[PDB]
């Protein structure tokens, strides 16, 4: 026989069939999965967990698929994900039609697939510029249309009835994580979680929270001023890099070789009660011998605290990241900490630390969920990475574009138009790519009960006559305007969109044969 | 699943009109003209009927030509009996050769002495049948202790003929399933 | 293309060879089947044991009786198989030799094809050098039909001892080979001669020893008497020294039909009638063979039992059961006919035999009859002895080796000296047209001239002589003087003179080795792909 | 194509008879004559091998002669002495 | 085409595997060459397509290249193997070419194998071959053209479209072709006294899948993908003359070497050995914050005590890191790399002249990963490439496609000489061949006739994967070509056909110079010597010899 190959080579075009086909199949999973009217989806990991959710990018996380096209527009979604947070099912879904409405030509018209590629860049030239002209800019500062914009995310969500709450938790997680550009990061925002309670009670509160109580009992529960210091080395008797391997002689020695185990944890005490400080959080581990003279000055230890949450507590407290004691002064000690107050939980108790909020370092938050199981806290965590997520766009950008398929629709309209002029060989690429723009209006409309038909008949004959803004209302299923709906999204995920979308597609057209199990 | 082939495997062209007022016509007629064809074979293969008393020179004849038959392998079974009228068992065996000749009479049954067929045969290996078809020999076979011997009966030797292959298991005409009119009036009644 | 490749069924049985080595494996095939049968040639031969799938053993020394039989996987084997048999259905004689002979021409043909000619083009050279060489030897041949039947009769045994030396027959050669020679004169017409070998049957009967077998002028029966009363031997009386032998197809029993019938048996009246019907019939019968006068009656089946004693009383004895194939044999030997009825029965067509006897041989309980010919009569049967199974079945090898050899004189008087005389003499023919016909076949030439030294040189070496001095000696005192019967003396006489040895040989059977292995070995070299599907 | 994964080209005799695995011991004698014969001459390697085969060749037909192997043996050796004072005869001298 | 497998020989008896011979070798081999070249025929040229290969653990890779493709493609057949450590010859060396290379050396071989089976010997054949190719590298002579008469860098921005294409970046070619040739220059340096070299691999390649390959960035200096060691540290350096420190000492508690076995009998001595073998540490941080070293490069690890003190000055930390790139960092900057911390006099120190020079330095964030771009280097310029796309194979895509495209342009600035692409140096080959050995007549007539026509196939591969019609095209490429060479030296329209040829886009023939496609000449030179190369190694074998294993 010959090299590790040739079990049965799809060549010629059964090849691209079968990935059109395969690239379809990924759209019909989530084809429900869109619009304010969504169902949710439960899958189901081998190793014994549950993911409760609608979300495409959390369903494509954990489905498996054995087919290598069908993986590449998997990838899409961690595209979208890791760029803004929103739409990634909006990605997938696009892209599903942008090659099925190619595919007519491949298969019978018989062009290229080279031809369909330059094709496609002159249309994303001009996506972007009419993507551009149908946005509005829209006022940074205004807390009134900052709260309708971070909630159109959110009504395609479960959270919809707790929007009032769930905008004025985001807006104020987002200003806190804001540094004066205007970069953010969602690194520092905490994603902790407490099973069981209200969500009205839920709110957010600045500083962080941790899941650990005091080591000693006689420790102040209560502090008006805590001045906290951060600790890396623990506060046990350092061995040392090198064996010591004391070689005794005399029967004085032992008794001071562990005397001196107790005078260089009272070293490294004493030179901490220079400035006498109330909370000390050490990074590793801490000593029983230690911390009844911490008490002795009024000092409050705490156990291990991992460095994650020490670079959250370095910004909220204002201290420094402090490994070595006998450098430690008066300047980089932390201050202006509102309260301390520990609260009885049955599963685990928890710390509170409080900021007095009176330029400087990024401040960083802790966000409280009090949902009702388990599955609910990830449910509303993942909402949250959504709708947080829609209050960078307008930082960053600050033109809105129009939601409800308003924005692809424009796309679909203009490129049908333009298609006539464009007479040559790239016009029957050209216009298929307005075929596939009407379908997220028409994937909406089909979720609402409504008939996709004399609707989008009904939409091209307003679109061009009526104004830019017109849309399909989803839940009642009728022809309702952006600007009287008061629902807008940002114009950076439609740019994902509509690039990742194209881009995706000239990756996949490109193949031509499909060759498995040649090696490791 | 065996339920619907009985009606038409265990019926025969009498017991299949049975059958006419239950089932439809086109069910059961439509069986009825395959089994009247297969009537119909038998009585075109039925060559024979009696005991062919033969000679030497005609064995040559007899015995193996008709074994073969057309030669369609129309093959032909031939019973052969090496007889010694001093023996018991030979006139036992003779008697069943015409019991069984004037009901298949497709079977060729054959008959002639053995001191004539053998030269200086052994008397006591008599009497000696063999089975011949398409001119091998099938069976070989010597005196009638396997069949029981003195208290051989027509039962012994319809079963014999059913393992060499000359008449198939559910043949009509074998005493094993040609029950009694007595036993089938027996089995309506307590049904 | 898939990984599958099929093109015809069991690819993985069937296996292809190509190129010059594929050709050398046929050759060197050869050479192992030819160096088995290489010690068997010549007087001082040594036979081989065969052993058959049945348990049977036999032993003997004729190569189509070796190769014969026996299993074999290579193909180019069973080419030999098929070669030795056709020299032994229509010579007789000659089956190891061709057969060596034809792996002479093979392994001189391989040092050829190595240093590079084309293989047709070499069985071309072998052609044009066997037509010459035959043709050498039909310029030198002698003729010895202008002899009277004296001389002639002399010149049988030269030929049929030597044959019978080659076997283990030639303890007594003169003995047994006056046998192979006496049972031709009583067939041949002494005038455009015809043998007639179908009538020539062989039989042989193991017991006793090889010395005690002579011949005899009859047909040998393996069956005894109806009845064990009768007489064993039966001798003529004063006039008609014939005995009248009657010959029947039909044998004493009840006349019936052919076809099924049953008779219809009415009251006593008819009942009492049949009895006398058969009793007369059998009073018919025996009145009809007393009418015609025979003394023995033969039929293929067996009499009634009532009919056994009714012969018995007239002093007429009886065999009964006589093969078919065998009762045609007795009728031509007694100058009769055989009858189909017995109605058509008379004088006419009765036999005719000087004397029969039941031969006993030691405790065994079965009879032989021996008729016996004062006079020159037909056919004639021989009667083989020996004290096994297979020297018995060697010995009518071995004389039926002899009756073939014979055979060729008979319709063919012209006759060669073989043992490596004909051999050297052929070889150096086309040794001194060789460098006349440079050419480019001239190795072709002297490789079939070596080809041809191989057989003289295997009767010197299985002789112990020096191939050296042997070989050197026959070419240059053959070259030397124009005398070609002076071959290589394998019994160690002072003499290599054939004149004085008598040795004879003919020329159909010394034509056939040179001819069929020839002919062969254009086979053999005209094949490039063999493909052996493995069973 | 060696047992472990290298692969090697080889014109060489003495390279192809080393890699080569031979089953039989008197052939494998040739890979030791061509390893004698590149490292006293390091020139011919194979046309010692063919040369070995040609006189096996005729020396098959000589068995089958009648004459002792030790008078074939020690008649190469004369003739091999003999081969070598033909080429001292007809041996071209040069310079350096 | 071999069947009826050879016969277990009996009379030659070799341990392991059974010996073959004959022309089932020559045919098993050409048959070999087929399995590899019908895979790497199609991906050919700007309208080849390309195919995929998974790796049996859900990962795939869809690839261009015919060294990648190859170099997955693991052959067990013996002749395949000399194929595929050729293209990993080729892409090394010339990085052009790797597809065409084994296609012309697969037609070589059925052509050859038809010669041999037409009863002449190969070493006619390779005779043939080696005359051939020396008249043809003595044409390519001929054919050469001097950038000359050229508005800016419109050569070298036209000639690395031809490397571009044949990818899915091709339609891109318009914005990458710009920032290729920028970067290039940005990297050059002097060696060997005058001789002007680029070193391999020293443009970045970065996989930010995100926004949209149209929109890369080329950032003028250096990048390095690597995460901040605390994040307290200032994410942006403000202020000009920006010093870097590069080195490759380590800093983390550090330990004594292995023959040292610490042994003391009085207790109070643990507390300063503890102190000072910490400490000691301290001396080599202490001396690099002083003078200013506001961020600073390390190889191997920084640990807690000193990141920290780090930190109490804002100065930025740099954990573990590839060796290479700190080099050429140093060399831009305008730093030294060291390896050990020291001085000639018998004390240590630290001097002023290690420290580098650059503009501005940040730490950018592209959507979930850090990077320190580094920017307006002082001693010497550098250049780095942000790759964008879909999803992350489209960027391992994007980086070998890179590769290529930087490997063409670095050795179309060694050579200034170029010659024309677009099959016309193979269809001019081919008719000047056929011309040759005419009078030569007897037999090298028919090896060198069939030589012509083995380099046909690659303007006949071309045109079979825009499924248009080949044959058409070959009639005009052919004839305008021989129109072209058998004219008068005095014929300008003529002279001119030499130069133009086959289009693959809009299928008629148009002018190479107002189309843009353009080749180094060095791409063809030693491109046909490791294809004859090949072909000898292959076309030599007459039997195959294979040992099992034990
Ligand atoms: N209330 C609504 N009515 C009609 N269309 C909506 C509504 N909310 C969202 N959409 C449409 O659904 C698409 C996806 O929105 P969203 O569900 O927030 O993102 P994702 O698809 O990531 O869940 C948008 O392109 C928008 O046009
Ligand atoms: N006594 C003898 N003297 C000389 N030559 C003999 C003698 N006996 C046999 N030969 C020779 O040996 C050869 C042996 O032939 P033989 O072996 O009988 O035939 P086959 O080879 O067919 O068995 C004969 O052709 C004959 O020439
Ligand atoms: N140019 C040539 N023309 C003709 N014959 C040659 C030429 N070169 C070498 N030969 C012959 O071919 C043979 C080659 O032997 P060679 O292959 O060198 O042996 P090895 O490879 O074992 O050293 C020499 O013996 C010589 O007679
Ligand atoms: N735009 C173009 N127009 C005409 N020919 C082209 C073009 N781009 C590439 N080619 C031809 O395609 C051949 C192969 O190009 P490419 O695939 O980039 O290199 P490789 O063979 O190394 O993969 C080259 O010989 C070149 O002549
Ligand atoms: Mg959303
Ligand atoms: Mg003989
Ligand atoms: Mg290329």
């Amino acid at each position: 026989v010959f090299m590790n190959a040739s079990q049965e080579r799809t060549t010629g075009r059964q090849a691209q069939i079968s990935n059109i086909t395969a690239a379809k199949a990924v759209a019909d999973v989530i084809r429900t999965c869109l619009g304010p009217k969504a169902m949710l989806k439960m899958l189901l990991d081998p190793m014994g967990g549950l993911v409760l959710t609608n979300d495409g990018h959390a369903i494509l996380r954990e489905i498996d698929v054995a087919h290598p096209a069908a993986k590449s527009m998997l990838e899409l979604s961690r595209t979208q994900d890791e760029e803004v947070g929103d739409g990634t099912t909006t990605v997938i879904i696009l892209a599903g039609e942008i090659l099925a409405q190619c595919a007519p030509y491949l298969i019978e018209k018989n062009i290229h697939p080279v031809i369909i590629i330059q094709a496609l860049k002159k249309a994303l030239t001009d996506a972007l510029e009419v993507i551009k002209q149908v946005s509005k800019p829209v006022d940074v500062e205004n807390d009134a249309a900052m709260k309708k914009l971070i909630q159109a995310s959110i009504g395609t969500k479960y959270v919809i009835h707790w929007s009032e709450k769930m905008c004025e938790l985001a807006l104020d997680a987002v200003k806190t994580v804001r540094k004066d550009f205007e970069i953010d990061i969602k690194r520092y925002v905490r994603v902790e979680k407490i099973p069981g309670g209200d969500v009205l009670d839920s709110r957010v509160l600045k500083g962080v929270l941790l899941n650990k109580d005091v080591v000693h009992p006689k420790m102040s529960r209560h502090i008006e001023n805590p001045r906290v210091v951060l600790l890396d080395c623990p506060l046990e008797y350092k061995k040392g890099e090198s064996q010591t391997n004391i070689e005794i002689e005399k029967e004085e020695d032992w008794n001071r070789i562990l005397q001196i185990e107790e005078e260089q944890v009272q070293l490294m005490c004493e030179q901490i009660l220079a400035v006498r400080p109330t909370l000390v959080i050490t990074e590793k581990g801490v000593s029983d011998l230690a911390q009844h003279y911490l008490l002795k000055g009024g000092c409050s230890v705490l156990r291990r605290v991992k460095k994650s949450d020490n670079n959250r507590i370095a910004r909220v407290t204002g201290a420094t990241i402090v490994n070595r004691v006998e450098d430690l002064k008066e300047s980089d000690v932390g201050t202006n900490c509102g309260l301390f107050k520990v609260e009885m939980i049955g599963d685990e108790y928890f710390s509170f630390l409080d900021n007095c909020k009176e330029s400087g370092l990024q401040k960083a938050c802790t966000i409280m969920l009090r949902g009702g199981s388990k599955d609910i806290l990830n449910e509303i965590d993942r909402n949250l990475q959504d709708a947080m997520a829609v209050a960078r766009n307008v930082m960053l950008s600050p033109s809105l574009s129009p939601g409800g398929g308003a924005t692809e629709m424009a796309v679909s309209v203009k490129l049908a138009e333009k298609a006539k002029q464009l007479e040559g060989i790239q016009q029957w690429p050209y216009q298929a790519v307005a075929d596939a723009m009407e379908c997220i209006p028409r994937t909406l409309i089909q979720n609402a009960g409504g008939d996709p038909i004399r609707l989008l008949s009904q939409l091209r004959a307003k679109h061009a006559q009526g104004n830019f803004t017109t849309g399909i209302d989803g839940d009642k299923g009728k022809i309702v305007d952006m600007v009287s709906y008061g629902i807008w999204e940002p114009e950076v995920i439609k740019q994902q969109s509509v690039k990742t979308a194209i881009e995706s597609a000239c990756l996949l057209l490109r193949v031509d044969d499909i060759v498995s199990g040649v090696r490791k | 699943a065996k339920q619907h082939e009985n009606r038409l495997e265990d019926k025969d062209l009498s017991d299949l009109e049975e059958l006419e007022d239950d089932e439809d016509e086109d069910f059961l007629e439509a069986y009825k003209i395959k089994r009247l064809n297969e009537i119909r074979k038998l009585q075109e293969r039925s060559k024979f009927g009696e005991v062919f008393h033969i000679n030497k020179p005609e064995y040559n004849k007899e015995v193996t030509l008709a074994s073969q038959g057309k030669k369609d392998d129309g093959g032909v079974y031939v019973f052969v009996h090496l007889s010694l009228q001093s023996k018991l068992q030979s006139r036992i065996l003779s008697h069943l050769f015409q019991s069984a000749a004037c009901k298949f009479r497709e079977i060729k049954f054959v008959e002639i002495p053995a001191n004539r067929a053998i030269e200086n045969y052994p008397e006591s290996n008599c009497p000696t049948l063999i089975v011949y078809y398409r001119g091998e020999v099938i069976k070989n076979m010597i005196t009638l202790l396997e069949l029981g011997g003195n208290n051989s009966k027509m039962e012994d030797f319809e079963d014999f003929m059913v393992k060499v292959g000359a008449v198939a298991e559910g043949d009509n005409r074998l005493i094993m399933n040609r029950d009694d009119e007595e036993s089938r009036e027996e089995r309506k009644l307590h049904y | 293309m898939g990984r599958p490749f099929i093109i015809v069924k069991d690819q993985g049985n069937k296996k292809r060879q190509h190129g010059l080595e594929a050709k050398k494996s046929h050759i060197l095939a050869a050479r192992s089947v030819a160096s088995i049968i290489k010690t068997s040639l010549g007087p001082r031969g040594l036979d081989k044991i065969l052993i058959s799938p049945d348990g049977e053993i036999t032993i003997t020394n004729d190569g189509a009786t070796i190769l014969s039989q026996m299993e074999l996987d290579n193909e180019i084997a069973k080419l030999l198989v098929q070669l030795s048999k056709s020299q032994d259905d229509e010579i007789g004689d000659g089956t190891t030799g061709v057969v060596v002979l034809a792996s002479a021409l093979l392994d001189q043909a391989l040092e050829l094809i190595q240093k590079g000619i084309h293989p047709i083009k070499i069985a071309n050279g072998f052609d044009e050098a066997a037509k010459l060489a035959i043709s050498k030897l039909e310029e030198t041949c002698d003729d010895i039909s202008a002899s009277n039947d004296e001389l002639f009769r002399d010149f049988l045994l030269r030929a049929a001892k030597t044959s019978l030396g080659s076997k283990i027959v030639s303890k007594d050669h003169d003995r047994f080979a006056e046998m192979a020679v006496e049972a031709v004169i009583n067939v041949m017409d002494k005038d455009r001669k015809d043998v007639d070998f179908d009538l020539i049957k062989m039989q042989g009967r193991v017991g006793g020893s090889i010395s005690d077998s002579k011949l005899i002028n009859g047909v040998i029966l393996d069956k005894d008497f109806s009845h064990p009363q009768m007489p064993k031997c039966v001798l003529p009386k004063e006039g008609s020294d014939g005995v009248k032998l009657a010959i029947l197809t039909c044998p004493f029993e009840p006349p019936k039909p052919k076809t099924k019938h049953k008779l219809d048996i009415s009251s006593v009246e008819e009942y009492q009638k049949l009895q006398t019907y058969e009793q007369d019939k059998f009073k018919e019968m025996i009145d009809d063979v007393k009418k015609a006068g025979a003394d023995v009656v033969i039929c293929q089946w067996g009499f009634d039992d009532e009919a056994n004693h009714l012969l018995l009383q007239n002093d007429l004895p009886a065999v009964r059961w006589v093969g078919g194939q065998e009762l045609e044999h007795i009728a031509i030997s007694t100058n009769g006919r055989i009858v189909p009825r017995f109605q058509d029965l008379s004088k006419d067509k009765l036999g005719t035999c000087s004397r029969i006897y039941e031969q006993e041989f030691g405790t065994t309980k079965d009879r032989m009859l021996i008729i016996e010919q004062s006079k020159e009569t037909k056919t004639v049967t021989c009667f083989v002895r020996g004290s096994n199974k297979m020297i018995v079945d060697e010995a009518e090898r071995a004389l039926h080796d002899s009756l073939c050899v014979v055979r060729n004189l008979v319709k063919d008087s012209r006759v060669v000296y073989g043992g490596g005389a004909a051999e050297v003499t052929m070889s150096l023919a086309v040794s001194e047209e060789a460098d006349k016909q440079r050419g480019i076949d001239q190795y072709a030439f002297r490789g079939f001239a070596q080809a041809l030294d191989t057989i003289p040189m295997t009767l010197a070496e299985n002789s112990g002589l020096d191939p050296i001095g042997t070989l050197s000696t026959l070419k240059s005192k053959q070259l030397k003087e124009k005398i070609s019967n002076i071959g290589v003396d394998c019994l160690g006489y002072g003499s290599n003179d054939m004149k004085e040895l008598f040795v004879v040989d003919p020329f159909i059977g010394k034509k056939q080795q040179i001819l069929l292995a020839t002919q062969l070995c254009r086979m053999i070299l005209k094949i490039d792909n063999v493909i052996i599907s493995g069973k | 194509k060696t047992s472990r994964g290298e692969i090697i080209i080889s014109n060489d005799g003495h390279t192809i008879l080393k890699q080569m695995a031979i089953l039989h011991p008197v052939a494998r004698m040739l890979v030791e004559v061509s390893a004698a014969q590149d490292s006293e001459a390091g020139d011919g390697t194979t046309s010692v091998v063919i040369l070995t085969g040609a006189l096996l060749g005729a020396a098959e037909r000589l068995l089958n002669k009648g004459i002792h192997p030790t008078i074939i043996a020690d008649s190469f050796q004369s003739a091999a002495k003999r081969s070598v004072d033909i080429l001292l005869e007809m041996c071209h001298k040069v310079s350096l | 085409m071999s069947q009826l497998f050879n016969n277990s020989r009996s009379d030659t008896l070799f341990l392991g595997g059974e010996k073959i011979s004959g022309d089932d070798i020559r045919n098993q081999n050409v048959l070999a060459t087929m399995a590899v070249a019908n895979v790497v025929k199609s991906s050919l040229g700007p309208v080849g397509l390309d195919k995929m290969l998974v790796d049996d653990i859900g990962d795939f890779t869809v690839t261009n290249d015919g060294a990648t493709i190859l170099s997955l493609l693991d052959v067990q057949h013996p002749a395949g193997k000399i194929l595929v450590e050729l293209a990993q010859q080729q892409d090394r060396e010339i990085g052009d070419g790797t597809t065409s290379v084994v296609i012309i050396a697969s037609e070589l071989l059925k052509r050859a194998n038809e010669l041999v089976k037409n009863k002449i010997h190969p070493t006619t054949i390779i005779t043939g071959f080696r005359v051939a190719l020396r008249e043809a590298i003595r044409f390519i002579n001929e054919v050469l053209s001097t950038s000359v008469d050229t508005l800016g860098k419109e050569t070298l921005i036209n000639i690395a479209k031809t490397s571009m294409s044949s990818k899915i970046i091709g339609a891109d070619s318009d914005f990458f072709s710009n920032m290729v040739v920028d970067a290039l220059l940005a990297v050059k340096t002097q060696n060997s006294k005058g001789e002007i070299k680029y070193p391999v691999k020293a443009v970045n390649v970065l996989k930010a899948h995100g926004k949209s390959a149209t929109e890369s960035l080329l950032v003028p200096g250096y990048a390095l993908n690597c995460t901040v060691a605390s994040q307290a540290m200032p994410k942006r350096i403000a202020g000009g003359n920006v010093k870097i420190a590069c080195l490759d000492l380590n800093l983390q508690k550090a330990r004594m070497a292995m023959g040292v076995q610490i042994n003391i009998d009085d207790p109070e001595q643990l507390e300063q050995i503890r102190k000072r073998e910490a400490g000691i540490v301290l001396e080599r941080v202490k001396k690099i914050i002083d003078a200013g070293a506001q961020v600073v490069l390390t190889t191997k690890g920084i640990d807690d005590l000193c990141l920290k003190e780090f930190v109490e000055a804002k100065i930025m930390g740099v954990r573990r890191c590839k060796k290479e790139d700190l080099r050429r960092i140093a060399r831009a900057t305008g730093a030294t790399l060291v390896s050990s911390m020291s001085n000639l006099e018998g004390e240590e120190t630290f001097e002023s002249s290690y420290l580098g020079l650059c503009d501005e330095v940040v730490q950018a964030k592209f959507s979930d990963d850090e990077c320190i771009l580094i920017k307006g280097t002082s001693k010497h310029s550098s250049s780095s490439i942000i790759l964008r796309g879909a999803n992350d194979y489209s960027l391992d895509e994007m980086e070998r496609s890179l590769h290529d495209s930087l490997s063409v342009v670095k050795r179309t600035l060694e050579s200034g000489n170029v010659v024309p692409g677009g099959g016309c140096v193979e269809a001019a080959l081919n008719i000047y061949l056929d011309n040759f050995a005419t009078t030569v007549g007897s037999r090298e007539q028919l090896a060198i006739a069939e030589f012509a026509a083995a380099l046909l196939i690659i303007p006949k591969t071309l045109a079979v994967n825009a499924a248009k019609d080949s044959s058409e095209l070959v009639a005009k490429l052919r004839s305008y070509h021989a129109a072209s060479q058998m004219a008068k030296p005095e014929d300008v329209k003529r002279r001119s056909y030499r130069n133009y040829g086959l289009d693959l886009i809009r299928g008629k023939i148009v002018d190479e110079i107002h189309a843009g496609v353009l080749e180094p000449t060095i791409s063809k030179v030693k491109s046909l010597k490791s294809a004859l190369e090949a072909c000898v190694a292959i076309l030599r074998i007459d039997t195959m010899i294979t040992v099992d294993p034990e």
